């Protein structure tokens, strides 16, 4: 267990406003960075061998990385060549006969073979590219309304991680495994990128289609990788967003290439609850449409939350534009309950780009002030590929 | 070499023998998602676009003026739109407009059209598209342009024996990309398609597609400027009226007012001049403007 | 898909039949009504004008059910014989039963629950055709009904059903008029609006038909204008529309 | 019905 | 059938036996006999004229055969001397023979569960519903 | 006229209004961002030390003779003796990839130390067999077992007693008494095909009988049974099924079997095949060694699999009765702090056609609405809350409006 | 070393073997519709100083549509066997192919091969089996005949122009096609194939039967006025299979007997109906 | 269609497709050079029952007598494939019997086999 490689966020600095306490932060922040890059720098130039440099000798150089198959006895293993051939090598004694397993990457002398290291942290790049280290920016107060679907998300991925002594004090096992579904343009992922910002364990996040190889065993290997990651590093949260790419229902198909799609999702169905438990690696899985996901990878006890994500109500509406025109500079007759009462049923994604829109609907007039007409004429020019589909006059 | 510019998936390149490392070496992109990078710029410029002087105005909001001016953005705190869809009937200029904004953009061009990310092996559809927003990153500011999008963004079906479901994850993918987890920086998408009803809801949802850009069959005084951009180079007498040949051609695509200017040359050539005249036009706007009628009036009066 | 029976509840409530049936609406001609006091004009649009077609009715959009009421149709044909049939025979028995006029209204609520009844038993097409009403009676005058094929009817002041509806129907909104709608006005709009809304330009007069009901005397006569005074009220027009020029 | 067909491979 | 993809190594397997199954002419004592259970997937190659052209064939038994087939997988059990095994065939339809052996198989097993030594026919008839899975409960309204 | 923004329009507006420290502050942030930059990669490289033993235990001297005099031995099989003279054998040994060669023992082995089909170790350069080797142990396969017991007992399954009867009678009794199945001569079924909705207990009552097995339980992963490389897949199911035959008492668990248990169809255009063949590997092989098999959808398996020669008992795992789901809601409760009263016979009949899962998030969910109020014993009132989140919020619509017409 | 590429004959380039040896005077009559292709797809490879002396860019497209055996194809034949550039024939159903991501990539490999080797006609026979009006795809089938359609939009006009890949096209039906593929610019020249009229089938007897060997008393004549709507086929027919009447019996001349004995087997096409459907 | 009357290479080689429904076959299938000759081959001629026997049935030893003629009736609409297996199902019979088939015995019966058993 590393612990959780937790990613890398600067402090925030705010007031946004572009004040003199805006500033005097981000100096701060930049004061203590050069201050540590000066450490650094400073560490390598004022810092100005006969055991190590006999070993690297013996290693020479390359060193070849196959798998280890067989200790058959103390100083003899078996190691698997990386083109799946075998080899009696010998053990030699810098090497550790506690690391050294089966299955384990072993590092091979190049001439003679011969195990000379065990290579640990071996995943692959595939899954090595998964873990985000750069958290995202967007904070629990970026995402607007969302109360009840953020405590939600709040009870399964933050709070059983600060607070452990409430669920084990209560008999509860913390709900892990998340599905958050809704319309197209709610906050679904924006959520997710908000529990970044703000967890301490380690985020590996996917696509739902970057665990699908073409390889017969790459897909439910990689998958069967991610969940050694993330278990290794000890609290970790797995994004899979967009799963509908890899978990759709279950059919016989007469296409191999389909069954091994599924045979992916079996895998993912079984990585999570299956024999030999898992240990603390909570799942957020993100999808529009939870009605083509098989019954059994939503099924209680791999998902345990479905987070339902409906589209704004009035309330949320209001404080989303606000979340979105907080940086903007709007005029004084810029009363937002005109487009916002509208039933309409504009989305989140659809508010940012009325907000997108104004604003450059006030380049238009030359003006860095969005008057109200600005948002008006946006609302309408940023309301296409919806336009009117509903029944005629027929009910009363 | 510094230790420090080996990053993680570089192409170093090892030495025959003694396997040192000696050179960085390029980066590698797939040999097929690298023919996709526009190398030679398109020759449409902006002048030969008639009628369309206010989509190609709305598509620089997108397309040029957040990447050239970003500034005007961060201070108005507005976020930067980043995709365009270009629907319309078809042969009206939307691969016109694209083009055009290929031949002045500055900016890597990337062209990823109809079925160039569904492949076979599965996974790999999905793969395409990974390298594709990767080489428009490190070589931003970048314009992927996708054209014929009803091809791998359909309207997703639920997955069975008969539904697409590659197509679907190299679907899953760009909707992704676009705007997904990680935020895209300096990559803008200008899709083009013309049936704007069987794309599926997430992909013309505003953060994707900002911009939902509409080209119309011309009007008027837009088939008469497309009849003088395309017959500037003809040898047109004296008399030859293009308003009414344009007046002759009501809701003609804006690719057929072409038409009549290459058929109007057409009855040239078979005569063996260099000038063309009126009735050499009149008498080419009914070849190329033809129409089918229902040919039955049973079936023209079941509905009266 | 729900869309099999017309008798078949959609899981949002919504009987698809009668959408698809209603919206078929559209592939048929034109057909309008004006605001007008002292009268009222249906003016319909001859889709099939080929010339082999030798010309008999001179109203085939233009149907009169009653001495004072008459309506137009825009769907299907064989659907809309079987209406304005059951529509006459409608109103006939009224002037026998009651010997007076059927009011109007409760003419186009009898057809209605015709036309809707068609939608909620089983096996029967729903019926097609919407179709405009005018007309007078002793009780509210002249008068405009608007036909569905999902049999919901409504009073209207001006509006147009089939081709070009939306274009049509926002036009008349344009220029609506009220309480000034007499008919001379109601005539120039009629074929203004028709100008537009049937794409073939010039409104060649044989090519529209304009059928109006006026209050003479307590006579009510529907009247259907011959070819030569729509030449002239096309002529009309065409004089109103070269003024209008002038701006450049 | 007519099944469009996607593919793997045994490397 | 036949499908560079990796079967061009069973496809050579079978080209092979192809080969030498035509190699050798009849009046030999090399009789072959080769045992499918899905005979629409086969090449039409390996049953052309001098290869397995002589099909056999297996069908689903009828109820007499089934009635039988019951037996021949009850002789080494103590199975009760009144047990109607041509009533059992009747309530067995659709039954392929390995299932016939099933019900066999659990019917024994059912009455281990009782504490008894000589299958009864209820036994059997018990078999003839955990054999496909079913459950048999007394559903009220039959009386 | 959406005017284009002229360059003496652009001039201004990014000039014109802004706050005097815009030009200042936004270097500020630049400068951060270029500064992390530069700060990650001074020190992104982190060693990744390499699993060399403490200094003490090393024989540096002794390790470059190991180098020296020992050489790689490439491992192969004997898959013939051809004893020519019986007295000059020539050995047919497989190198695996390389290639078959006929080779000749140097003279360290004895010639009757390599029998026929052992693994012999050859020199790289003549091929000569300088050692016998161990049989295989697969590193995968060998990890498969279940090494550590899993802690859930038989008690913890609830509302499946029929259930687990029946497989008591095919996974534990023929096992631990031998005698029931002999006296009548009954054939044991060597296999049961647990099937049932997603969430009813098939791997639970999996887990149970491995925590009272007595025996070896190999949990087959099904991911490891389709490899990359041809055959490789079948050469795992061998490995494993062989590795049973050697211990005495095995049980072998292949959850999930869907994803190496699909119906057969010819798509030799492909690597399926690859896989399908893996399961004609393994329908030979079924057909004291006791196999199990989990498949929430047992439909896609392939008939053949299922018939009653290798599969000859299918268990169905239902939905519990109303008199399990009072019992499936005391296995997950008694470790949660309710208050004692509740009326878990209530809740029940509140979860109508609810697996035995979803039992269980009623009983995680109420808590969590336990916890998000600061109380800590999770009255009943909770749990009615709880079915309502749990069960009702995602069974069906049948709502009040729609639901005015049940009384 | 560079070695040369080699694109020879990747998706069937007509080699120098492969000549169809069908010269234009050999098919019959197609007067107009000979000239409208030889000005779209063989003319402006030779004369383009001629199209560009007018300013109007040569016609790139030409969907030859008109019913069933009148000779549509034959005139493609011609073409290759009269043309400079790179013929590559392609038929409508060789893009169908399966494994999604096959046909649509057979599509951007056609014109791959004919942009390398150009200027090159690129002839996609029985176009209606892969462009049909798009009605909007709900199974995975009707989606990747449509990924083939937009693969051959994307090519023909789009992004990426081509230089001299003159595409030429034939359907029986001329309807049903897309209207994108109809749009003057990708098959600019919609060419008509009407049945023979009579004067045309004079011509097209005149052709095939100037090299068979008549006897002076066949007046062909005589069969091109009967007024029956015989079409191409129908006359290479009723004289093809009239020589084969004549070789039966031994004779080396077709006769005029054999002619009418020829002239009701080719014509009467009914036989079957059902005599209720009139 | 079109790898028959097509652009490629017309070719040498000939196509022999046979029908079971020639209503079903499409026109154009029926042409001079895409596929001519509509040739009818209905079941066994009447006489050729003999000669199908005769070709078919002298093979197998049989010394004695035929009375071929009401093996032609005992046998009316049989398919031919049928007739070829009724000498070979007699062989069958005889293979049974004993070594030699004597009799015409075995034909009726065997006439009856390759009908009743071939349905
Ligand atoms: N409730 C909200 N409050 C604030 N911003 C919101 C809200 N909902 C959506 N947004 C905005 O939506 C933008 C993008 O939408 P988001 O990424 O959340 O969608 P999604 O759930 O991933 O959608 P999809 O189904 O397309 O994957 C974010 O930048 C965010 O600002
Ligand atoms: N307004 C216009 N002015 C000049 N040329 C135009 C105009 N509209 C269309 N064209 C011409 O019509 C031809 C048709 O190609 P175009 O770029 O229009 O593709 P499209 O049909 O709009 O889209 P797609 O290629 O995706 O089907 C081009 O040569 C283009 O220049
Ligand atoms: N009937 C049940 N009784 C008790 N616990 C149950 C029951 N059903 C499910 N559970 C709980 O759920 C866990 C796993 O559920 P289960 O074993 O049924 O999964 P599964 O059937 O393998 O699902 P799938 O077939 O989709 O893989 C059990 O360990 C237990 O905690
Ligand atoms: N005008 C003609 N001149 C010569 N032969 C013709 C003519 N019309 C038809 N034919 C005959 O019919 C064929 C025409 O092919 P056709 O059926 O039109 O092809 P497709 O249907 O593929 O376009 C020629 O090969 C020739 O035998
Ligand atoms: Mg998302
Ligand atoms: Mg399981
Ligand atoms: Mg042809």
């Amino acid at each position: 267990t590393k612990g959780p490689d937790a990613a890398s966020k600067l402090p925030l600095v705010t007031p946004h406003t572009q004040c003199r306490l805006k500033l005097l932060k981000l100096e701060r922040i930049k004061d203590y960075l050069l201050m540590e890059e000066e450490f650094i720098r400073n560490q390598e130039q004022m810092k100005p061998e006969e055991e190590r440099s006999k070993v690297d000798d013996l290693r020479g150089t390359p060193m070849s990385v196959g798998t280890l198959e067989e200790i058959i006895d103390d100083n003899h293993a078996i190691v698997s060549t990386s083109v799946g051939s075998e080899h009696y090598v010998s053990i030699l004694s810098f090497v550790d006969k506690d690391l050294l397993e089966p299955g384990c990457s072993v590092l091979l002398n190049h001439k003679v073979h011969a195990v000379i290291g065990v290579l640990m942290d071996d995943t692959d790049p595939l899954v090595t590219v998964m873990k985000v280290e750069k958290a995202p920016q967007e904070t629990y107060a970026d995402i607007g309304g969302l109360d009840n679907q953020i405590q939600e998300i709040k009870e399964s991925v933050e709070l059983p991680l600060t607070h452990p002594e409430y669920y084990e004090e209560m008999g509860i096992k913390p709900p892990k495994g998340v599905i958050l579904y809704g319309p197209p343009g709610t906050g679904k992922t924006l959520l997710a990128k908000a529990v970044a910002n703000q967890t301490s364990a380690t985020f590996l996040r996917v696509v739902g289609s970057e665990l699908i190889q073409k390889y017969l065993g790459d897909g439910p290997k990689l998958v069967r990788e991610l969940f050694r990651v993330a278990e290794e590093h000890a609290p970790s949260i797995v994004f899979i967003d967009e799963i509908d790419a890899i978990g759709t229902k279950r059919y016989d198909s007469n296409s191999g290439g389909e069954r091994e799609i599924q045979r992916t999702m079996l895998e993912l169905l079984n990585q999570l609850d299956g024999f030999d438990s898992r240990g603390d690696v909570k799942v957020i899985m993100a999808t529009n449409r939870i009605e083509t996901l098989d019954p059994a990878l939503i099924r209680p006890g791999r998902i345990d939350r479905k987070i339902e994500f409906p589209l704004p109500d009035e309330k949320t509406k209001k404080r989303i534009f606000q979340i979105h025109t907080s940086r903007m500079t709007l005029a004084d007759d810029v009363t937002l309950d005109d487009l916002i009462m509208a039933k309409d049923d504009l989305s989140g994604a659809d508010i940012k780009a009325i907000c997108t829109e104004a604003g450059l609907m006030a380049l238009r007039e030359r003006r860095m002030k969005v008057t109200n007409e600005d948002f008006k004429k946006s609302k309408e020019n940023v309301l296409y590929k919806k336009q009117e589909g509903t029944p005629e006059g027929l009910y009363l | 070499i510094d230790i420090n510019d080996v990053t993680p998936n570089c192409r170093v390149a090892l030495r025959n023998d003694s396997y040192t490392l000696h050179k960085i070496l390029p980066n590698k992109v797939d040999p097929l998602v690298s023919l996709m990078m526009v190398e030679k710029v398109p020759d449409s410029t902006y002048e030969m676009i008639g009628g369309l002087d206010k989509q190609i105005k709305e598509i620089k909001e997108v397309i040029e003026l957040p990447v050239k001016h970003p500034e005007l953005f961060e201070a108005l705190g507005i976020a930067q739109p980043k995709g365009v869809l270009l629907y319309g009937p078809p042969g009206t200029g939307k691969t016109l407009l694209a083009r055009a904004v290929a031949h002045h953009t500055d900016c890597t061009f990337i062209r990823v059209s109809g079925s160039e990310l569904v492949q076979k092996f599965i996974g790999e559809g999905a793969r395409m598209v990974r390298e594709l927003f990767v080489m428009a990153r490190e070589h931003a500011p970048s314009i992927i342009f996708m054209d014929e999008i009803d091809s791998i963004g359909s309207s997703r079906l639920e997955g069975g024996s008969g539904g697409d479901s590659e197509v679907q994850r190299t679907m899953l993918e760009l909707l992704n990309q676009l705007d997904g987890f990680e935020a895209t920086k300096n990559i803008k998408v200008i899709m083009a398609t013309n049936r704007i009803d069987i794309l599926d809801s997430a992909l013309l949802r505003p953060g994707r597609i900002d911009r939902k850009i509409e080209f119309p069959p011309p009007n008027e005084e837009a088939r008469l400027d497309i009849l003088k951009i395309h017959s500037r180079k003809m040898n047109l007498t004296r008399g030859i009226n293009l308003r009414k040949i344009a007046e002759l051609m009501p809701g003609a695509s804006g690719a057929e007012v072409k038409g009549v200017c290459t058929e109007a040359g057409m009855y040239a050539l078979r005569e063996r001049r260099v000038h063309v005249t009126q009735e050499d036009f009149e008498m080419a706007v009914a070849k190329v403007m033809q129409k089918d009628s229902e040919k039955n009036m049973s079936i023209k009066k079941l509905w009266k | 898909r729900y869309d099999s029976r017309t008798t078949i509840f959609s899981p949002e409530g919504r009987l698809y039949q009668v959408e698809y049936a209603m919206e078929a609406i559209g592939h048929a001609g034109t057909c309008l009504g004006i605001l007008a006091n002292d009268g009222v004009l249906l003016a319909a649009e001859r889709r099939n004008i080929h010339k082999l077609l030798d010309e008999v009715f001179f109203s085939e959009k233009i149907y009169k059910l009653n001495e004072d009421m008459a309506c137009s149709v825009a769907g299907i044909t064989s659907d809309a014989n079987v209406l304005t049939n059951e529509l006459r025979l409608i109103a006939q028995r009224y002037l026998l039963q009651y010997q007076e006029p059927i009011p109007c209204e409760q003419l186009v609520t009898a057809l209605c629950d015709i036309k809707q009844a068609y939608t909620q038993f089983g096996g029967k097409r729903p019926f097609g055709v919407s179709l405009l009403y005018i007309g007078w009676d002793k009780h509210y005058g002249f008068q405009l009904y608007q036909s569905d094929p999902s049999g919901n009817y409504g009073g209207w002041k001006a509006t147009c059903i089939g081709n070009n509806s939306a274009a049509a129907v926002s036009m008349l909104k344009q220029d609506y008029k009220e309480g000034e709608m007499t008919l001379k006005s109601a005539l120039a709009l009629a074929i203004k609006v028709l100008n537009k809304t049937m794409d073939v330009s010039k409104l060649s007069a044989e090519k529209v038909e304009i059928a109006t009901l006026t209050r003479e005397n307590g006579k009510t006569v529907i009247r259907v204008l011959k070819q030569k005074e729509v030449e002239q009220l096309i002529k009309k027009h065409e004089e109103e529309e070269a003024k209008a020029e002038r701006e450049k | 019905a007519x099944x469009x067909x996607x593919x793997x491979x045994x490397x | 059938k036949r499908f560079k993809a990796g079967d061009r190594e069973v496809q050579r397997t079978m080209l092979e036996l192809l080969n030498q199954l035509d190699g050798f002419q009849p009046n030999t004592q090399v009789k072959v006999i080769a045992a499918t259970n899905r005979v629409d997937i086969l090449d039409p190659a390996l049953l052309r004229s001098g290869r397995l052209d002589r099909k056999i064939e297996f069908p689903m038994p009828n109820e007499e055969a089934r009635a039988r087939i019951m037996q021949i997988h009850s002789r080494k059990m103590n199975v009760s001397p009144d047990v109607n095994y041509e009533e059992l065939a009747r309530c067995t339809d659709d039954f392929n023979g390995a299932q016939c052996k099933a019900v066999c198989v659990e019917a024994g097993m059912i009455a281990l569960r009782r504490g008894a030594t000589e299958l009864t026919h209820e036994d059997y008839m018990e078999g003839i519903l955990e054999v496909q899975a079913k459950k048999k409960a007394n559903l009220q309204y039959y009386a | 006229p959406i005017r284009a923004l002229d360059e003496g329009d652009i001039a201004l507006l990014k000039t014109y209004g802004q706050s005097t420290y815009s030009r200042q502050i936004k270097q500020v942030e630049d400068d951060i961002q270029q500064l992390l930059k530069k700060i990650n990669e001074l020190t992104g490289i982190k060693e990744s030390d390499t699993g060399l033993a403490p200094p003490a235990l090393w024989d540096l001297a002794a390790d470059k003779q190991t180098l020296q005099s020992e050489q790689p031995l490439q491992v192969a099989r004997c898959t013939k003796i051809i004893n020519a003279d019986s007295e000059d054998p020539k050995y047919i040994i497989n190198v695996k990839q390389f290639a078959k060669f006929v080779v000749d023992l140097s003279d360290q082995v004895a010639p009757t130390d390599i029998e026929e089909g052992m693994r012999v170790g050859v020199d790289r350069n003549k091929y000569q067999i300088h050692i016998p080797l161990p049989p295989k142990i697969d590193p995968t396969v060998t990890m498969m077992q279940v090494e550590e017991k899993p802690d859930v007992t038989y008690s913890d399954v609830g509302g499946c007693k029929e259930q687990i009867e029946k497989l008591r009678e095919v996974v534990e009794t023929p096992l631990l008494h031998p005698e029931r199945f002999v006296n009548l001569g009954i054939e044991p079924p060597k296999g049961v095909l647990l099937f049932g909705p997603p969430g009813t207990g098939k791997t639970l009552c999996a887990r149970a009988v491995a925590n009272r097995t007595d025996a070896c339980f190999i949990r087959v992963i099904g991911s490891e049974l389709v490899q990359k490389y041809v055959g490789e897949g079948a050469r795992m199911v061998r490995e494993l099924f062989e590795m049973a035959r050697t211990k005495k008492a095995c049980l072998i668990f292949f959850d999930e079997i869907d994803a190496i248990g699909g119906a057969r169809f010819d798509d030799g255009a492909g690597g399926d095949n690859e896989v399908q063949r893996t399961m004609l590997e393994l329908i030979n092989q079924l057909d004291n060694i006791k196999v199990l098999m989990a498949t929430n959808r047992p439909d896609t398996l392939d008939p053949a699999l299922m018939r009653p020669g290798r599969l000859d008992r299918k268990i169905e795992f239902s939905l519990p009765d109303l008199e399990g789901r009072t019992h499936i809601f005391k296995i997950h409760a008694r470790s949660m702090s309710v208050e004692r009263d509740i009326r878990f016979e209530l809740l029940a009949r509140l979860c109508p056609n609810s697996t035995g899962a979803e039992i269980r998030s009623v009983c995680t969910e109420a808590g969590m609405f336990a916890i998000r109020a600061r109380r800590k014993i999770a009255t009943e009132k909770d749990f009615l809350e709880a079915v309502n989140k749990v069960i009702k919020s995602y069974a069906k619509f049948s709502a009040t409006p729609r639901y005015m017409t049940y009384n | 070393d560079v070695l040369p590429p080699e694109a020879d004959s990747s998706i069937m380039m007509l080699t120098s073997d492969q000549k169809p040896d069908v010269m234009y005077a050999d098919i019959g009559g197609m007067d107009i519709q000979k000239q409208e292709v030889r000005e779209a797809v063989e003319l402006p490879l030779t004369h383009f100083e001629l199209y560009k002396q007018i300013g109007i860019d040569p016609p790139r497209g030409v969907l030859m549509y008109g019913p069933p055996g009148c000779g549509k194809t034959m005139l493609a034949k011609a073409v290759a066997h009269h043309t400079t550039a790179a013929f590559i024939r392609v038929v409508g159903s060789e893009f169908v192919q399966k494994y999604l991501g096959e046909g649509p990539r057979m599509v951007r490999d056609v014109f791959r091969l004919a942009k390398e080797n150009a200027p090159a006609i690129i002839f996609i026979d029985e176009i209606d089996a892969i462009a049909t009006k798009r009605f909007d795809a709900q199974t995975g089938a009707d989606r990747e005949v449509q990924r083939i359609l937009l693969e051959l939009l994307n090519q023909m006009d789009g992004f990426d122009q081509n230089v001299n890949v003159k595409v030429i096209m034939a359907t029986n039906r001329a309807d049903t096609l897309d209207p994108a593929l109809l749009r003057p610019g990708r098959l600019d020249r919609k060419i008509e194939f009407p049945l023979p009229d009579r004067r045309q089938k004079r011509l097209i007897f005149s052709t095939i039967t100037s090299k068979m060997n008549l006897s002076e008393e066949v007046d062909l004549e005589d069969y091109v006025a009967r007024p029956d709507k015989i079409s191409g086929a129908d006359i290479n027919s009723i004289c093809q299979e009239s020589g084969m009447l004549a070789v039966r019996e031994n004779r080396y001349i077709v006769l005029a007997k054999d002619f009418e004995k020829a002239y009701k087997t080719v014509i009467k096409k009914d036989e079957q109906e059902h005599e209720f459907y009139k | 269609l079109n790898q028959m009357d097509g652009f490629d290479t017309l070719h040498r080689v000939k196509m022999i497709m046979a029908t079971n429904r020639p209503d079903t076959l499409d026109p154009a299938l029926l042409r001079p050079g895409r596929l001519d000759r509509k040739i009818h081959i209905d079941l066994p001629n009447e006489q050729a029952r003999l000669d199908i026997l005769k070709i078919h049935a002298g093979p197998i030893t049989k010394h004695g007598e035929i009375d071929y003629e009401a093996i032609v009736k005992l046998s009316d609409g049989f398919n031919g494939a049928d007739l070829r297996n009724v000498c070979t199902e007699a062989g069958m019979f005889a293979i049974r019997a004993d070594h030699d088939f004597v009799v015409q015995e075995d034909f009726m019966k065997a006439v009856r086999k390759v009908a009743d058993s071939k349905k």
